[PDB]
RNA sequence: AAUGCCCCGUUA
RNA sequence: CCGGCCGGGAACUCAAAGGAGACUGCCAGUGAUAAACUGGAGGAAGGUGGGGAUGACGUCAAGUCAUCAUGGCCCUUACGACCAGGGCUACACACGUGCUACAAUGGCGCAUACAAAGAGAAGCGACCUCGCGAGAGCAAGCGGACCUCAUAAAGUGCGUCGUAGUCCGGAUUGGAGUCUGCAACUCGACUCCAUGAAGUCGGAAUCGCUAGUAAUCGUGGAUCAGAAUGCCACGGUGAAUAC
């Protein structure tokens, strides 16, 4: 089997990316097994926002970065070198592990 | 900040990534307990005759567009001031003022 | 036959699986009296099995998980109650008017920034 | 200074990022300041081009940046050349093959970057600060932008003692949430100090 | 508050007895939200004092609260060119609250080893008309007869 | 109870009764205990003499009062003697292991003198 | 403290120059700005001239400040009184 | 039906 | 192998992702046939359901030329640059903000239950061994719903202490050490042994808080080689009162 892990700061785009992707597995091989959607980090940030002197002015920040993992447990020649080629939208990071 | 301490920095980082290995060998055999206690005294020794500004401790973190060394940010490199106004701007990706 | 419920508190969250017995009660693999260590934690989720007599009729298998033991014991006299609903479906104006249907959304609330907690702000002075 | 950053407060919901790339903590930083490098040298290099917004994206070790602007005629020069150059440069400074991309943003009196780099250069070339943001008002509220405040501040005309004006005009409102402001600002470097220039441009509701 | 009245919050009786007045007497009672701890002592004493004069926990309990129990308590007025000490009537609730009250603080006060002796002691006293409880009900019944001239 | 040239008390349970002595702290006493082979809670009156003369052994296995006086003494006298750093804090009243002084240093100060 | 497997800590410098001292005799004020090394029982019955911060103050070393640094009898802050 | 009170340097 | 372990199951918590829902919607009354208010039927939430973000025209020539940018002025063999050491931590004293306490709703020893939210690659760093301990050696797993940080504490049950400046308090100090770092004297943190100040609830005066709030109990993170009782976040128990 295969697992591809991908993660994004945008909901939507890692949404239709994964859609993307089970679509072409469904196509070329068979036995998908789902989009789950894992757990986002929230990565927050308090920053003063004055520059000399404000202890109690502050801006709180956080990066949110959805995460989603699909399963492959039939594999074929095609599906592998069909994923590979297949280039996907800036702002989401795809991790492939056999196993 | 000053041109001087920045250009300061930079040879710190440069020492410092220059004398690693060195350095790093060094502190090994010195924390070696199954080491000699003449070696360890020559490698202590040889520690202090290595420049000072080759340690990573020596070296500060900076804004790397202004070089301010407080309100540092690992995770972007740059300084509070800097982090909002990038952000603000729409240059940090996924960064947006929060709530909850 | 078993009928289920889900209770919620705090931070805890409980699941309440009924069946028609002898009044018996499972909290995670325990009884209510090793769990909860606690005379007002035992009254409260034994509340509706009085209030409605029915504590003798029906065993249940619980489970919950976090918050704390009021918590807990919250989620699960919730837990109960939505399961006693599935159950009978007419008792559901009797435990309304008893106040065990309504969720409780009180909710530990954050610390904001300049305050020393969620409220307390810190020691003020003229000079 | 209270107001929030319109583009900041409304950047998930209707406004979208300019640089829009996915990393870890590991290249976070130099990611940060390689984008930082290029607009730099991209906004000083093509300044006489009405560029309006320069957007980054790295997908898979490849750098492509989208240059919105009014004078893409200009910023290509002759058919091939311009953008190549700086294609090969901004590749050189990234350390990742490059590509380049042009937007030709059409009403660059709608702009809220154009407009105050216009002013700019008025009040540069010594123009009545006046005039330059009635007649960028008039120009806007003309090509139908439903709403435009636009205030400078800082030694008008000389004076000693510094003030501010706004002039707005049509209806922007920026306690809203949904409405599409497109809001920016310049500064100019006068032989008495240094003016600010700040421009909100409230195009229309977005209901999506 | 100036703009509305507002609403009760719900007390839960307690476990051992069902006593809403007890529930709040424990509340009373607690501090720092050891509650756990609070029940102990006030269940402790209470047992005590029942086994000390006869008749259960509740009787006990109401007739302290009842000779502890005052009617009329003291306000001020500020009303015009003078300042008025004004005796007004007190209610069900505020007066069993500052029996309770009275009540505790006696029993803090007392220099006894353990806080349950203590409170059993206090509530025998004041179930016999003894007690600062009962001293500082008689006070302030003296002082609302005094400013007894207002209404 | 007379123990280390000091004498103990009786109704006190074995280990603070210990304690009581300048140079035995918990551990210390109870690590005398246990090498006595006594509980922890066996108060001293109840003991016997022979347990009373395997712990005047043990206690002088260990340090004692005047012996802990003088080290402590002779030390504190060599620093000052010495001029370092430590010792002219010594003299000087002041704290020693480097804590603030603009305030906040009462221990060492004394009560507060006004300025008069 | 500093670690006891690592060592006593002394400057190259102050060593060298202490070795040559003790090799030729000399009496003289051994000048180093090296607050932080430890003294060892080689620089008894000499003279270290060492940095305060204006100036070099002088100390005769002993045998019992061996274990002790130069820093702990070179004062830095000089301080008389308030009034 | 009328218990506390008095004061703020100069130019702009 | 009594551990969801490992087949299995996709029901449930849970993870998001998209939707439904709460809008005075309906009922009775009041009101000027209105706005709107009062009460109740449903409902998880009823009237802004709770919290946050969002801060108009402008005032204080309020703060920041030491984040940055910048007009003018000022130095150009020094008001520029480099290096070692010291200082920014001083100390007759006064003030503000916090932590720890004065204790028995407690201290101590044993056993034990219930969380959330976050970090981790010059990193988190199991297990095992050594050391009373801080920690040291070996060292798997983890770019992490998987492994580590990481044991939650208050609480609960048992025994003791029995109101003693005490088995409360831990400051100060002496001795021996661990870690970081070239380098812990000025000037880090922590451990072990011993020592055991003041304090026995605090004058005038004054502060915060209206509910999961105060009060109390712990946990995590940014800074950071090392260095918080502060700052920012998470959760447990959980009040009184508002005529
Ligand atoms: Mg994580
Ligand atoms: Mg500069
Ligand atoms: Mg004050
Ligand atoms: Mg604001
Ligand atoms: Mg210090
Ligand atoms: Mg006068
Ligand atoms: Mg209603
Ligand atoms: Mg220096
Ligand atoms: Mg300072
Ligand atoms: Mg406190
Ligand atoms: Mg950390
Ligand atoms: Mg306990
Ligand atoms: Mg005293
Ligand atoms: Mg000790
Ligand atoms: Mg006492
Ligand atoms: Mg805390």
């Amino acid at each position: 089997r295969i697992r591809i892990r991908l993660k994004a700061f945008d909901h939507r785009l890692i949404d239709q990316a994964t859609a993307e992707i089970v679509e072409t597995a469904k196509r070329t091989g068979a036995q998908v097994r789902g989009p789950i959607p894992l757990p986002t980090r929230k990565e927050r940030f308090t920053v003063l926002i004055s520059p000399h002197v404000n202890k109690d002015a502050r801006d709180q920040y956080e990066i949110r970065t959805h995460l989603r993992l699909v399963d492959i447990v039939e594999p074929t020649e095609k599906t592998v070198d069909a994923l590979m080629r297949l280039d996907l939208a800036a702002g989401v990071d795809v991790q492939i592990s056999l196993g | 900040a000053k041109q001087s301490m920045k250009a300061r920095e930079v040879k710190r980082v440069a020492l410092a990534d220059k004398y690693f290995a060195k350095r790093a060998e060094l502190k090994a055999i010195i924390s070696d307990v199954n080491a000699s206690d003449e070696d360890r005294w020559n490698a202590v020794l040889k520690l202090q005759t290595l420049p000072r500004d080759s340690s990573p401790s020596r070296q500060r973190n900076r804004c790397r567009q202004t070089g301010r060394p407080h309100g540092f940010l690992r995770k972007f490199g740059l300084s509070r001031i800097k982090v909002r106004e990038a952000a603000m701007r729409g240059e940090i990706p996924g960064l947006k003022k929060a709530s909850w | 036959n078993q009928y289920y419920g889900t209770g919620r508190r705090k931070s805890s969250a409980a699941r309440v699986f009924i069946k028609p017995g002898n009044g018996k009660i499972v909290i995670n693999q325990r009884s209510l009296e090793q769990y909860f260590g606690r005379e007002t934690a035992r009254m409260v989720v034994r509340q509706p099995l009085e209030l409605v007599d029915m504590v003798e009729k029906l065993d249940l298998y619980i489970t919950v998980k976090g918050g704390g033991i009021s918590g807990q014991a919250g989620a699960i006299r919730h837990g109960i109650t939505r399961a006693l609903m599935e159950y009978d479906e007419s008792l559901r104006s009797e435990l309304r008017k008893a106040g065990f249907v309504t969720r409780d959304a009180r909710q530990v609330e954050r610390k904001k920034v300049g305050l020393r907690k969620a409220r307390r702000r810190p020691q003020f002075s003229k000079r | 200074g209270q107001k929030v950053h319109p583009n900041g407060i409304r950047l998930g919901i209707v406004k979208p990022w300019n640089s829009t790339w996915f990393a870890n903590t590991k290249e976070f930083a130099d990611n940060l300041d390689s984008d930082f490098k290029v607009r730099q040298y991209l906004t000083k290099e093509l300044a006489k081009a009405s560029v309006s917004r320069i957007v980054i994206e790295r997908p898979a070790k490849s750098i492509r940046v989208t240059i919105h602007t009014a004078r893409p005629g200009i910023v290509i020069g002759k058919k091939g050349e311009d953008v190549e150059k700086l294609r090969k440069v901004v590749a050189d400074i990234a350390g990742v093959p490059a590509q380049i991309n042009i937007a030709e943003v059409r009403k660059p009196e709608l702009d809220a970057k154009l407009v105050a780099d216009s002013i700019t250069s008025q009040l540069e070339r010594r123009v009545m600060f006046r005039r330059a943001m009635k007649r960028a008002v008039q120009n806007a509220m003309r090509l139908g932008a439903k709403g435009i405040k636009v205030e400078v501040s800082g030694r008008l005309g000389g004076a000693e003692i510094a003030r501010t004006e706004w002039y707005r005009e049509g209806r922007v409102p920026l306690h809203t949430l949904r409405a599409d402001i497109d809001y920016n600002t310049s500064e100019a470097h006068t032989t008495y100090g240094v003016i600010g220039v700040k421009v909100w441009i409230f195009k229309g509701e977005i209901l999506g | 508050p100036r703009r509305r009245v507002i609403g009760q919050r719900k007390i839960l009786p307690d476990p051992k007895f069902g006593s809403e007045l007890l529930a709040k007497f424990v509340n009373i009672l607690m501090v720092d939200g050891k509650k756990s701890t609070a029940e102990s002592i006030v269940y402790s004493a209470l047992e005590t004092l029942a086994q000390r004069s006869g008749k259960s926990e509740l009787e006990a309990f109401e007739v302290a609260l009842e000779n502890v129990r005052p009617t009329v308590e003291v306000k001020s007025r500020r009303v015009g060119g003078s300042t008025y000490q004004v005796p007004v009537e007190v209610r069900p609730v505020r007066r069993n609250a500052l029996a309770m009250r009275w009540i505790v603080e006696a029993a803090r006060k007392r220099g006894d080893k353990s806080m349950a002796l203590r409170l059993a002691n206090e509530l025998s006293d004041a179930a016999e008309n003894k007690g600062t409880a009962v001293k500082k009900r008689e006070d302030v019944h003296r002082m609302a007869e005094a400013n007894k001239a207002f209404a | 109870a007379r123990i280390a040239g000091i004498n103990i008390p009786d109704h006190k349970h074995a280990v603070i009764a210990l304690t009581s002595i300048y140079g035995v702290g918990k551990t210390r006493s109870k690590a005398i205990l246990a090498a006595a082979g006594i509980a922890e809670d066996v108060k001293i009156s109840e003991l016997s003499e022979g347990q009373i003369d395997t712990l005047r052994d043990e206690v002088a296995k260990f340090v004692v009062e005047g012996d802990l006086r003088r080290e402590i003494s002779m030390s504190i006298k060599r620093l000052m003697d010495l001029g370092c750093y430590r010792g002219l804090r010594h003299r000087r009243g002041l704290p020693v292991r480097g804590q603030r002084t603009k305030t906040n240093a009462r221990t060492r100060k004394g009560p507060r003198k006004p300025i008069k | 403290p500093r670690s006891l497997k690592k060592g006593p800590f002394i400057d190259l410098h102050l060593l060298k120059k202490v070795e040559k001292a003790v090799e030729s005799g000399d009496k003289k004020p051994l000048r180093t700005w090296s607050r932080r090394s430890t003294i060892f029982p080689n620089m008894i019955g000499l003279t270290i001239a060492v940095h305060n911060g204006r100036q070099h103050v002088p100390v005769f070393v002993t045998d019992e400040m061996v274990g002790h640094k130069l820093g702990e009898f070179a004062p830095t802050r000089t301080y008389r009184g308030h009034a």
